[PDB]
RNA sequence: ACCAAAGCUAGCUCAACAUACUAAAC
């Protein structure tokens, strides 16, 4: 007998159905773009400026990081007030 | 409203030194042996002896220490291509003025694999060394 | 055997053949989406992280609204979107 | 050599037939069948043992238990929250260096370590990087330009004493990873992000020059170095009459994560392209 | 024209690589018309027939799903109730009729739902099993290196003949490097036999190996086998899967 | 313990059939073809099962998991009361505790 | 003891164990003595002391602890400044 | 020697795919 052509795996980007509601949400998922794009890019026919934030998405992250993460200079000060309180 | 990026292949060069290698680099050749870490390669032509302890793929010797049940410490030499039981009658005759007394050994023929009892592992390093293994 | 398609699917897929398939895209649209009501019994927490007092670490807390029960004598007047609790 | 080879002329031909593991490497299970094996199989007479209903492994048939009985006290009391640093002895960096899993001609950071496989940081075990350690500070004879994140006086002077230079960095979690793994973060599909301060417990540690600290004023090195220097009885070397010195001094910006790359470039490997972001938010979000 | 094959890796110092005939599928008496030198860390290893086991068990065994499953007391249709009271009925006592105890009850234990026997091998000893099989195929003279897998005819009859004639044995495994680059010729000559197998280079297994009494392999089937063998000897732990890019890596 | 009076025909099994010939062919076509698809990718059967193994609680508890928004009424009730008994069987009876 | 979890199938373990004891790399297990906060006032120095000290578990109680443990408990951890980094390993043991 | 004994089939079980899911008769 002969052997069965062997089991590859296709370079080619895949695209699920987003109308079809059997797909799972993570194929759905921008994520799901992101990686195709990573992986392939060119033949992928992902638009490269959506892998950076969106104008709200990148205000959220300003929010965010100025509320949980103070300046040097402001921690600086913070310390030496701590040390100053210790003293 | 998708912001506008630039392609560019300059800082490309960059993301080579990320890679790691999937292989093993071999030694660099030094002016002096051994080498500040203690590290030394083998002879250039293979000696006489029956046998040949190859290196590991990191290039060191075979000599391990093995602990069985808590209090049984054994010395495993590995990677042994040849007349084993030439290899275990040197490290016998090596063995016994250090201990007055002809160690104890099992030789695993079908693994090409010798088991002392007892942890003997930097004197046989020093041993194959010595031998140039 | 299995069902191909899950139990939480099937009316999902009865409104979508069928006579349902076709009312006005504007009263699907406005049935499929379900937004979150305001709290009118539970009291939210403002931000999404908080630092745990005893922890004095940063967690993610979310919000989960607590279940209303509406008798069928709230749908003939307004209740202002509260109920039973 | 291998006698077996010529041994197995004589022998039949090796088939499914006969294969038989090794002795010893099946341990048979035993069944309770037979006269001995079986009449109760092994779990005694009457009472809970027999019946499979004894209580718990802690509790001690009602008596207040040995692990309830003892007090309280914090041992692992925030364990999930203490920064671990893997040790990187100048021992085991020499064996590295000398069987050439890193090279001293290029800057050696991280990436590099867990690319020659001397280190393996786990960033979800709390690790914070590596710290540098003086088991072999007596026999260490490289000239490297290392990156860590914590390191000892002593390594620092031996390290200084051949004419290297030690750098301790600050990485948060996420750049952590990025930078332990930064293939399977390029095949990601995301933009490298910045570097996050060191904590206001950190933050002593990485402005002080003792330390060499990458947030630490420049001026004070060289006063360091010659106190380092006058304290262990060595020379300091003319570091900057050396011929490598351009890489003996390459450094990161400290939101910067890889070497030569910027916070907001998207690595296509696919393509071999880097694409960098051009939006003046976006470069104001990336260089803050 | 003497074709003769070198080996294209280091051997190592110590060791000699070893030398074999490379055979004709052409004609019926040309069997001697080249000359290869094979890798001794690949064809000439130490046999391990606890490692061929091994490997053999696990090709036989991982891929094993049993869809054996009874009904316990619980799955049976019926008893819910007791059938007679506890005391006074004289007669033993029970609780489900559907106990393993009575007739059409359930299985006291069984089989239950599908069991997948799955387990993975250490690479390390699935590659040094199939160096152990590639050996002792080589060690027991049944093991022939042909040139470009060609055939005149596509006759099955032909190959017939042509193997009893060289003595190979009733059962033959003809690997060859790719699956599209298979002449039409061997198959359609391999595709009416069933002791004549003919296989593709990422298609050489160790139950295969020894199901078939003889393997034929082409010189490119030899370098390529060769070279996917020998990375493992001197390679590192993977940090991620081999598929993603690595340094020297595909 | 009465053995049936007549020879049962001799089931002529032959070992060299398409599937007996081409068994296991691919078991190495990861460590022989540049590893892009693991062996787990050859195993045929439920979803639930493709490239694991465990117990039969943990089977169970993964076949609920995975395939268990699609289960019939019964076969759902009757999965959920094997998860409890197994439950209760491991965590709380046996000899060596 | 939960041998096999009813979400991940996995092992759990008992935290009264982690909040009140210490396990070194070793496999030496760290206890307080029972009783030295209590009654301060009635208990001679001496006595005190004893109660202060730390103290080791014997083989029994060690087995018995890691069962109820997990593995994430018994790995190797390099914590900034431990105190007990020292003790994580062992020395001069002639068994 | 009675009572009796032996068949190999009816069919079931577990999964995969699947039109997309209250069969036919009304
Ligand atoms: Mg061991
Ligand atoms: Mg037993
Ligand atoms: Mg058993
Ligand atoms: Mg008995
Ligand atoms: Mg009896
Ligand atoms: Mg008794
Ligand atoms: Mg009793
Ligand atoms: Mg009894
Ligand atoms: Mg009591
Ligand atoms: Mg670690
Ligand atoms: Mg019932
Ligand atoms: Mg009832
Ligand atoms: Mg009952
Ligand atoms: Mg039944």
């Amino acid at each position: 007998y002969r052997a069965r052509p062997p089991p590859r795996r296709s370079q080619e980007p895949r695209w699920p159905d987003p109308d079809d509601p059997l797909t799972p949400r993570w194929q759905l998922s921008p994520r799901y773009a992101a990686k195709q794009f990573a992986r392939h890019g060119a033949a992928s026919g992902v638009a490269a400026g959506s892998l950076w934030p969106s104008q709200e998405q990148l205000r959220e992250l300003e929010a965010e990081e100025r509320e949980w993460y103070p300046s040097l200079a402001a921690m600086q000060e913070s310390l030496r007030v701590q040390q100053l309180a210790e003293e | 409203e998708y912001p506008s990026f630039v392609e560019s292949v300059d800082e490309y060069h960059f993301v080579e030194r990320l890679l790691p290698p999937a292989s093993i680099p071999r030694p660099p050749k030094h002016e002096h042996y051994p080498t500040p870490s203690g590290w030394q390669p083998p002879r250039d032509p293979a000696p006489s002896l029956p046998y040949f302890v190859r290196r590991s793929r990191m290039h060191n010797i075979p000599v391990y220490r093995d602990i069985t049940h808590g209090n049984r410490q054994m010395t495993v030499i590995r990677k042994v291509e040849g007349d084993i039981w030439a290899l275990q009658k040197d490290v016998e005759d090596f063995l016994s003025p250090l201990l007055g007394k002809t160690p104890v050994t099992q030789v695993n023929e079908v693994t090409g694999t010798l088991r002392v009892k007892g942890y003997f592992d930097q004197q046989l390093k020093a041993w194959l060394l010595e031998k140039g293994f | 055997p299995l069902h191909k398609v899950p139990v939480g699917l099937w009316k999902q897929l009865r409104l979508w053949e069928g006579i349902y398939s076709r009312l006005p895209r504007h009263y699907l649209r406005s049935l499929e989406e379900a937004r979150t009501p305001t709290p009118v019994h539970y009291r939210p927490h403002g931000a999404k992280f908080k630092i745990n007092p005893k922890n004095w670490q940063r967690e993610r807390v979310e919000d989960v609204p607590i279940p209303v029960h509406y008798p069928p004598e709230s749908q003939l007047g307004l209740w202002g979107g509260e109920g039973w609790v | 050599g291998p006698r077996a080879l010529d041994l197995l002329r004589a022998l039949p031909r090796v088939s499914l037939a006969n294969l038989k593991p090794n002795p010893g490497s099946r341990k048979p299970e035993r069944r309770p069948r037979g006269r001995r094996r079986g009449r109760k199989c092994g779990r005694g007479h009457k009472g809970e043992r027999q019946r499979g209903t004894r209580p718990r492994l802690g509790f001690e048939g009602g008596q207040t238990p040995f692990y309830l009985r003892i007090p309280k006290y914090g041992f692992n009391e925030g364990h999930s929250f203490r920064h671990q640093y893997q040790p990187l002895s100048l021992n085991r960096l020499q064996y590295l260096i000398d069987l050439g899993r890193v090279d001293p001609t290029q800057p050696i950071d991280l990436t590099q370590l867990v690319n020659g496989r001397g280190v393996t940081i786990q960033p979800s075990k709390r690790d914070y990087g590596v710290q540098l350690v003086e088991e072999g500070a007596d026999t260490f004879k490289a000239k490297v330009n290392i990156e860590v994140q914590m390191a000892s006086e002593l390594a620092i002077a031996a390290i200084e004493k051949n004419g290297g230079v030690v750098t301790t960095a600050f990485y948060d979690p996420r750049s952590l990873e990025i930078l332990c793994k930064p293939v399977p973060f390029f095949l990601r599909g995301q933009p490298i992000p910045k570097r996050m301060l060191p904590p206001e417990a950190l933050v002593p540690y990485y402005t002080d020059a003792k330390n060499r600290g990458y947030l630490a004023d420049p001026a004070r090195f060289p006063e360091a170095r010659l106190e380092l220097a006058r304290k262990y009885g060595y020379v300091l070397p003319d570091i900057t009459k050396d011929e490598l010195f351009k890489m003996l001094s390459t450094r990161k910006d400290p939101r910067q994560i890889f070497f030569g790359l910027a916070p907001g470039w998207v690595v296509n490997m696919a393509d071999k392209k880097i694409l960098k972001p051009t939006d003046e938010n976006l470069l104001k979000y990336y260089s803050s | 024209p003497p074709v003769l094959r070198k080996c294209e890796l280091p051997v190592p110092a110590h060791r000699r690589p070893v030398q074999a005939w490379i055979e004709s599928l052409r004609g019926y008496e040309q069997e001697r018309v080249g000359l290869t030198e094979l890798h001794p860390d690949v064809f000439s290893t130490a046999p391990r027939l606890d490692i061929l086991h091994q490997v053999a068990i696990w090709q036989k065994n991982f891929k094993r799903i049993s869809y054996a499953k009874t009904k316990t007391r619980a799955e049976v249709r019926g008893g819910g109730r007791k059938p007679w009271v506890q005391k006074g009925s004289g007669r033993a006592r029970h609780g489900s009729i559907r106990s393993p105890i009575w007739r059409g009850g359930g299985v006291a234990h069984g089989p239950r739902g599908p069991t997948s026997y799955y387990y993975m091998l250490p690479m390390k000893v699935r590659v040094q099993g199939l160096k152990v099989a590639l050996t002792v195929k080589l060690a027991q003279d049944d093991l022939h290196i042909v040139d470009s897998l060609e055939l005149p005819t596509a006759d099955p009859q032909y190959l017939i003949e042509l193997a009893r004639y060289r003595r190979w044995g009733d059962s033959v495994l003809l690997v060859d490097l790719e699956h599209e680059d298979m002449p039409q010729n061997v198959v359609a000559a391999t595709s009416g036999l069933k002791t004549f197998n003919l296989v593709p280079a990422v298609g050489l297994n160790v139950h295969s190996m020894l199901k078939h009494q003889t393997l034929v392999l082409t010189l490119p089937t030899v370098a390529f086998l060769e070279e996917k063998l020998l990375w493992h000897n001197s390679r590192y732990t993977p940090l991620y899967p081999f598929r993603l890019p690595y340094c020297d890596f595909p | 313990f009465h053995v049936r009076v007549t020879l049962p025909p001799r089931k002529v099994v032959d070992r060299w059939n398409e599937k007996r010939a081409m068994f296991g062919v691919y078991d190495n076509i990861g460590i022989l073809g540049n590893f892009e698809k693991h062996p787990k990718e050859l195993i045929k059967g439920p979803i639930w099962l493709r490239g694991w193994k465990g117990n039969e609680l943990q089977r169970c508890i993964r076949k609920k998991r995975m395939v268990g928004n699609r289960m019939f009424i019964d076969d759902l009730h009757n999965l959920n009361k094997r998860i409890s008994y197994l439950y209760k069987h491991f965590n709380r009876h046996g000899k060596y505790r | 003891v939960t041998y096999f979890s009813s979400r991940k199938g996995k092992r759990k373990t008992v935290k009264a164990v982690i909040y009140r004891f210490l396990r070194l790399h070793s496999g030496l297990w760290l206890r307080r003595k029972a009783g030295y906060k209590k009654k301060l006032w009635k208990k001679t120095a001496a006595r005190k002391r004893r109660l202060r000290e730390f103290v080791f578990c014997n083989k029994t109680q060690s087995k018995l602890l890691d069962k109820m443990t997990t593995s994430f408990w018994k790995r190797r951890n390099w914590y900034a400044d431990d105190p007990y980094q020292k003790y994580q390993d062992r020395t001069n043991l002639k068994v």
